[PDB]
Parts: structure tokens; C-alpha cells; sequence
């Protein structure tokens, strides 16, 4: 939902 | 001695959270990546903005510089890594073969070889001029959260969110050894020190830890910040004073004194997480950037 998989945590 | 972190510019740009920061080995640019599917490049010393580069599908996690300062790769939600020539922009290789998002990357010191990690819980290694799959690595079982290779080459650490951080060899593919404390929380972050005796990793119970590689025994701890939930990187600092930086879930960039352990400045500036950070090759200067509520990169530069 944020775009990235790094952003959007774990 | 403590050093003195001034904020010097702000960059906006990205349209969605930043992912990632890092500055060209030959200190003239830092490029970004961001969950807005693009990578854009800055000045290093003027935080100007230069270019954007194009091409993913979906939104970016990871991006990182050739050591000639000449390529980039990228790693992307959208299963693949790209290679970019930074001056063209031309998207040279696109890299398919992980099953899922892929998370990581890094280039090799030569940088004829890329390394990528991925949520399909696999380390792929990648020719750089033909962009093919050389290995495939079974690493772990849970997703990739950092790759990186050692100062000659001939290893490979990786890290993931099932507790361990594994050493390869580059040649062979073979596990050469597992790192894991007394504690099994995810690991967030790994990588070599700049003389490769070392290895930093987070995890995700407030934690960065300096392991002896060699000796498989963890050195030192550095405890203050705030790091439950994202894949923070984190940085050894050399222009001035020896030390490790990292962004934190409280909007604050952190700074230890290597040796000591102590925290030595908090940066305040940021008005979300700070998902990662950077340290140029020659000058006292830290990028940082931040995810969804900030969306900017900022500079700092101290006078030790």
C-alpha cells in the first residue's frame, strides 16, 4: 500500500 | 569527540516514500530510490536535483552504485533488478528470476557481478554485462533483507527476516557460516565493515550489532534508537570520526561512536521513520531519508 516492500515494513 | 551534524539542504521530489540513499563512490551524486517506481539523483555537495530514471514497474526498495560511479541497480516489487547507465539513462540489463519482490542488491567490488535478495527467500548472483542468473542460492526461509560483498569479492553476507545472517562464497555458492546471537529476532541489515573484518547487522529488537566475521563472535552492541518494524540500513562513518549511523522509527538519525558505543548526536529533522542513510566517501556529510508522511532526502555536514 506505501509501494515498496522497504516501506512498507515488516 | 563528538561531531557536529548540521542540517544543509532538504530534497523533495519523490511522490511516495523513500527507500534508499547512497552516494557514487567518486562523491559527486547521491541517488534514491523510492515506492514511487523512480531513482533520482542529486548533487552530493548541493543536494541539486540532476535526473530521474525510469523504467520499473512498480515501486523501488533498493538501489546501489558501481564502483566506478558509471552504473546503478535497482531492485524492484516487480520481481526484477534493472542496471542503469547513470550519464544515459538507458536501462542496459533487466535481471528476471526471482519469484518475488526483490529487496536488496549490491554490486561486487570489480562490479562485474551483482547480488540481489529477495521475499522468495533466495541470493541470486548476476553476470553484469549479459545480465544472466549465474547462482542461485536456497539462503533462507523467510524473505532476504541484505546482501553485500566483502572487500575482495569472494564472499557474500546475507541477512533475513528468519533471525540469521549467513556468509557464501562467491565461487562455490557453499554456506560458509551462520551468525545468530542469543536471541532470534528478525535481521534487518547486514554488512561488511570497509576493511571486511566486520560485520553490521540490525535487528529488529532496537539493536546493531559489530560481529567479528572471522571469529563469529559479536564485538559490540549499539542500543538507543528506536527499530521494530523496517529494514533500516545503517553505515560506518570514516571522513572524520570512526562512526555507525543509522536512521530510527523515532524520525531521528543516530550516530555512535564506534569504539566507545555511545551515542554522540541525534539528528532532528525528519517527520517520519528514517529508513535509511549514507555517509560520502570524502566529506562529513550524512544523507537521510524518510518514508510516506516526509517523502524527503536531507544533508548534513559536520566539521568532524
Amino acid at each position: 500500500q506505501t509501494g515498496s516492500a522497504r516501506s512498507e515494513g515488516y | 569527540v563528538k561531531p557536529n551534524y548540521a542540517l544543509k539542504f532538504t530534497l523533495a521530489g519523490h511522490t511516495k516514500a523513500v527507500s534508499s540513499v547512497k552516494f557514487s563512490p567518486n562523491g559527486e551524486w547521491l541517488a534514491s530510490s523510492s515506492a514511487d517506481k523512480l531513482i533520482k539523483i542529486w548533487g552530493a555537495y548541493d543536494g541539486k536535483f540532476e535526473k530521474t530514471i525510469s523504467g520499473h514497474k512498480l515501486g523501488i526498495s533498493d538501489v546501489a552504485w558501481s564502483s566506478d560511479s558509471n552504473l546503478l541497480v535497482s531492485a524492484s516489487d516487480d520481481k526484477t533488478l534493472k542496471i542503469w547507465d547513470v550519464s544515459s539513462g538507458k536501462c542496459l540489463k533487466t535481471l528476471k528470476g526471482h519469484s518475488n519482490y526483490v529487496f536488496c542488491c549490491n554490486f561486487n567490488p570489480q562490479s562485474n557481478l551483482i547480488v540481489s535478495g529477495s521475499f522468495d527467500e533466495s541470493v541470486r548472483i548476476w553476470d553484469v554485462k549479459t545480465g544472466k542468473c549465474l547462482k542461485t542460492l536456497p539462503a533462507h526461509s523467510d524473505p532476504v533483507s541484505a546482501v553485500h560483498f566483502n572487500r575482495d569479492g569472494s564472499l557474500i553476507v546475507s541477512s533475513s527476516y528468519d533471525g540469521l545472517c549467513r556468509i557464501w562464497d562467491t565461487a562455490s555458492g557453499q554456506c560458509l557460516k551462520t551468525l545468530i546471537d542469543d536471541d532470534n529476532p528478525p535481521v534487518s541489515f547486514v554488512k561488511f565493515s570497509p576493511n571486511g573484518k566486520y560485520i553490521l547487522a540490525a535487528t529488529l529488537d532496537n539493536t546493531l550489532k559489530l560481529w567479528d566475521y572471522s571469529k563469529g563472535k559479536c564485538l559490540k552492541t549499539y542500543t538507543g534508537h528506536k527499530n521494530e518494524k523496517y529494514c533500516i540500513f545503517a553505515n560506518f562513518s570514516v571522513t572524520g570520526g570512526k562512526w555507525i549511523v543509522s536512521g530510527s522509527e523515532d524520525n531521528l538519525v543516530y550516530i555512535w561512536n564506534l569504539q566507545t558505543k555511545e551515542i554522540v548526536q541525534k539528528l532532528q529533522g525528519h517527520t517520519d521513520v528514517v529508513i535509511s542513510t549514507a555517509c560520502h566517501p570524502t566529506e562529513n556529510i550524512i544523507a537521510s531519508a524518510a518514508l510516506e508522511n516526509d517523502k524527503t532526502i536531507k544533508l548534513w555536514k559536520s566539521d568532524c
